[PDB]
């Protein structure tokens, strides 16, 4: 539910203390109380049923956008744009090559968003950030 | 009648059908059908006894589902008695229901938090619990077993954490059952 | 487009009025979403090209996309003389809040600026344009000559008058806060009744706002 | 002075900087004035206690690798400290094994390097104690560093301290 | 018939303490009578309201 | 955690120590039950710093005991543990309940519920240890442990350790 935390099962109505805490590894509607419950002792697996991804308490954050897919796309764009930051001044005014660079960075962002080529793109971005 | 009155009638019906027995259901449904009842009214409609309605009236007064009016009148035979009138105060009753369910879920959450604490220990001879903090001050010279302060017995582990998932599942099974109440 | 719409939804959720320039909005959008101004300037053209190439038979589901593309192009291309207002309450009479995002044009000369550039001679004319010098200050253009004629009449064909008070010398006004005053409404009703009694053919009655009409006509019928 | 019970207080947590009412930043010394709370890192503690022990040895007289240092501090403890030295001997072997810096020059210049941070004495003492290698590792080990130091400054401080540690 | 309607939550009835004998049948205008488990019933009884004026 | 603090202690001198050099018996008697003494209010007191001048003021004779009561004020180095702090140490004992790690002068017990599940007890090893897929926890092994709960009595302090957090465990 967009209003209710499935892990602790508490409504917004009679308990307005819950918060929209999400995890970049796996985006789950989990309140701050459940986060301070489970992951304060240590890293654990995702309390959502059907998911078992490891996750950390300090990596938790609140979701800015209502849509989960848009939020993860923006987070992936943040994780790419920090190292992928060539500008038109980096290209010495070459507009066509800058547009090709924009196409390439949007394509690798899309690939990381859908996970179709996650291994090769991840290796490429590691090799790019090592410079 | 008023749809909001229908909603509060269904809410009181659901709470008395869920958290109360059949006689309580009959009493509250009698009040929800016939708005104000006296003792003889309920006794005639339900064929119930004065001591039989005793715990029912006591519980719905303590839980504020039924209010009482101490009006005495003057019948033409002049054999007047100070009769009591049973009726419902809807906002007070729904506030009492709200407070009761909120304290139930908060107490269950606090019990879940106490179950999130590690297992600890309990000495079976003395039947006294021992937390993990006080176990270390009571360990042996061999650094192997925790011994009791009085019984001097090796401590055995409690179950604070093993039933934590059980308490969470109890909370989940409470939550979907109370869902019509929160919807109301 | 999806993340731009989600950013607009994020900006929509607020408890007070924000008066921000397009530049500040673009900086906030860039630092929170990594959307730049130049891709936003091509949003309408790219959306139209995509809709053409998709060859969609139905277009009823993409009208809000037209609204979003219009907003994006307008707030990206224009930064000076424009203002973005996000009001938590569209109408104050509503119980539930209904937030609204208004992108208004503060400078009226922007739209008419290419008209005066394209055409050398423009004849601005109205029967009731006054004062004449207000508009060259409002709209950045120069007038070679401006003048207002007064009709020459054998007899005074029209008789204006200013009515400042009712029959009982109670002052009459149409301020929206005092529209429920029974004295002012009674004076207006008596005036309208007498004018309807003394006018031969017809009457036209003008009100400052439609809600003022609704209130005063409802209590007139009352 | 008031006689309130004042029994309600938050638990002593190093993450939330709560170390107790007897461990505030300002401490009243025996000469009267408020003075900054003294938190020693492990190398700093070893140097201070060794200086105290050699001072006591000099007072009694008037009245480097880890192997050769352990025997020296052991015979210093035997010739300086009397009974109930088991806790002190455990502390000295602990500070010998967990010694980031050996001589006084390294420790003092580490103090003046950490004084440029302007952070809490407890967290810079932990930084001088814990041998963290990456900034996020120090952040998750010491929760006080969250929203307290810049990541690049923390990274350069940690890699500097890695260069500063000897043997 | 009364018992199979009662377990179907179609009617309301009161039975004697010594034996499950139906005596007076009512109409069940509400829902299921066994929607709440016994543990949630008994922990409901463990809480209380402080006073009429506080809440 | 190690600290330097100014402390005051009430010391009773027996009348036999009312000699011409009472101050040195008083300083020694300050030494043997403060050096290494454990107090729950101020932690394990390690060493009394600045011995040459120690605030020994005029001492009060107890009215029925006859012993002199001196409130000696002194500066000493202490070691007070806290919850939520990370301390390194060496394991000194191991068991199926867990293992005890020696930190400074104090031993902290890490319970069986506070290791990651890959670590399990192996009593067949000599000495008994905790074995995992990547590391072992044996006696005389350096290990980094965070203290998450500590209890202090009037003269004894005990703490609970855990290594389940990342960037903890063996060093
Ligand atoms: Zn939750
Ligand atoms: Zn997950
Ligand atoms: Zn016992």
């Amino acid at each position: 539910n967009k209003d209710m935390c499935p892990i602790c099962k508490t409504d917004r109505y009679l308990s307005p203390d819950v918060k929209f805490l999400v995890n970049p590894e796996c985006y789950h509607r989990i309140c701050e109380s459940c986060v301070d419950r489970i992951f304060s002792l240590g890293p654990a697996q995702c309390p959502y049923k059907g998911c078992d991804k490891i996750l950390r308490k300090n990596k938790f954050k609140t979701q800015i956008f209502d849509d989960v897919e848009v939020e993860k796309e923006v987070d992936i764009r943040k994780r790419v744009f920090n190292v992928f930051n060539k500008t038109i001044d980096d290209f010495n005014g070459d507009l066509v090559e800058y547009n090709k660079y924009l196409e390439e960075v949007e394509d690798i962002i899309y690939k990381l968003d859908h996970g179709i080529d996650v291994a090769k793109t991840e290796e490429k971005l590691r090799t790019y950030e090592e410079l | 009648d008023r749809p909001i009155d229908d909603i509060v009638k269904n809410l009181l019906k659901f709470v008395v059908r869920g958290f109360y027995g059949g006689s309580f259901v009959l009493v509250l449904d009698a009040i929800l059908f016939h708005s104000v009842l006296a003792e003889d009214d309920l006794k005639q409609l339900l064929s119930i006894n004065k001591t039989e309605l005793g715990p029912l009236i006591a519980r719905l007064r303590s839980d504020r589902l039924i209010s009482i009016h101490k009006q005495r009148e003057y019948p033409p035979n002049s054999k007047s008695v100070e009769r009591v009138y049973y009726y419902v105060k809807y906002p007070h009753a729904i506030d009492a229901i709200k407070w009761k369910v909120h304290q139930v879920v908060q107490r269950l959450k606090d019990d879940l938090d106490k179950n999130s604490e590690p297992n600890g220990y309990m000495c079976p001879i003395c039947l006294t619990k021992y937390t993990q903090l006080e176990a270390v001050q009571l360990l042996n010279f061999d650094r192997t077993e925790f011994l009791c302060s009085l019984c001097d017995e090796p401590l055995v582990e409690d179950d604070s954490g093993k039933k934590n998932k059980e308490k969470q599942d109890k909370l989940n099974r409470l939550m979907d059952q109370i869902q019509p109440i929160i919807d109301s | 487009l999806k993340r731009l719409i989600e950013y607009l939804k994020t900006r929509m959720k607020v408890l007070h009025v924000i008066s921000e320039t397009p530049k500040s909005f673009l900086q906030h959008l860039k630092q929170l979403t990594f959307i730049e101004r130049k891709p936003l300037r091509f949003c309408s053209e790219r959306l139209s090209l995509l809709v053409r190439t998709l060859e969609v038979t139905e277009v009823e589901d993409f009208t809000a996309l037209k609204d979003i593309a219009t907003f994006a192009t307008l707030i990206s291309t224009y930064e000076e003389g424009f203002l973005l207002i996000i009001e938590p309450y569209e109408i104050e009479n509503a119980a539930v809040p209904n937030p609204i995002m208004r992108f208004t044009c503060l400078d009226a000369s922007i739209a008419i600026k290419p008209v005066f550039e394209r055409f050398s001679s423009v004849i601005i004319t109205s029967g009731t344009i006054s004062p004449l010098d207000m508009y060259p200050r409002m709209l950045n253009f120069k007038t070679v000559l401006q003048k207002s004629y007064a009709m020459t009449l054998a007899k005074k064909s029209f008789l204006p008058m200013i009515i400042t008070k009712g029959s009982d010398q109670v002052a009459i006004s149409s301020r929206f806060e005092i529209r429920n005053d029974p004295s002012i409404v009674r004076n207006y009703g008596s005036m309208l009744v007498e004018f309807a009694k003394i006018t031969p053919d017809g009457m036209v009655v003008f009100f400052p706002s439609y809600l003022y009409m609704e209130s005063i006509v409802s209590m007139w019928q009352t | 002075r008031r006689r309130r019970l004042k029994k309600v207080e938050e638990e002593e947590n190093a993450a939330t900087l709560q170390l107790g009412q007897e461990f505030q930043l300002k401490q009243i010394n025996h000469q009267g004035e408020e003075e900054e709370l003294i938190a020693l890192n492990l190398s700093e503690a070893r140097l201070v206690i060794k200086e105290a022990l050699v001072e006591r040895r000099r007072a009694f007289k008037r009245s480097e690798t880890r192997e050769k240092e352990l025997e020296s501090i052991d015979v210093l403890l035997e010739q300086t400290t009397g009974g109930n030295n088991k806790d002190l001997k455990n502390t000295m072997q602990y500070l010998t094994n967990f010694s980031r810096f050996r001589d006084q020059e390294t420790v003092g210049a580490v103090i003046q390097l950490l004084k440029s941070t302007g952070l809490h004495p407890f967290e810079v003492a932990q930084l001088g104690s814990l041998a963290c290698d990456t900034a996020d590792e120090a952040k998750t080990l010491i929760p006080s560093l969250n929203n307290k130091i810049s990541d690049d400054e923390l990274e350069r401080i940690l890699k500097e301290l890695s260069n500063l540690e000897t043997l | 018939t009364i018992n199979q309607l009662e377990e179907d939550s179609k009617i309301l009835v009161l039975r004697t303490k010594k034996d499950k004998t139906p005596r007076y049948v009512w109409y069940n205008s509400g829902g299921n009578l066994k929607c709440i488990d016994e543990e949630f019933v008994k922990m409901w009884e463990n809480v209380q309201l402080p006073q009429f004026a506080e809440l | 955690m190690f600290f330097i603090k100014d402390l005051s202690l009430n010391i009773t001198l027996h009348p036999s120590f009312f000699g011409p050099r009472m101050k040195q018996y008083l300083k020694t008697k300050l030494l043997e039950e403060v050096e290494g003494s454990c107090t729950g209010k101020f932690g394990y007191i390690l060493c009394v710093l600045d011995y040459d001048n120690i605030d020994i003021q005029r001492g009060r004779i107890l009215p029925t005991d006859g012993s002199a009561e001196f409130n000696v004020k002194y500066r000493a180095v202490v070691f007070k543990p806290f919850k939520g702090e990370v301390v390194d140490g060496t394991v000194v004992s191991c068991s199926q309940h867990g293992f005890e790690v020696q930190v400074g002068p104090m031993k902290v017990f890490v319970t069986k519920h506070l290791m990651p599940q890959d670590l399990t007890f192996n009593a067949g090893s000599n000495p008994p240890s905790y074995q995992s897929s990547e590391d072992v926890i044996t006696i005389k092994s350096r290990i980094r442990v965070k203290i998450e709960g500590c209890i202090s009595q009037v003269s004894s302090i005990h703490a609970i350790g855990s290594i389940k957090e990342d960037y903890l465990g063996a060093i």
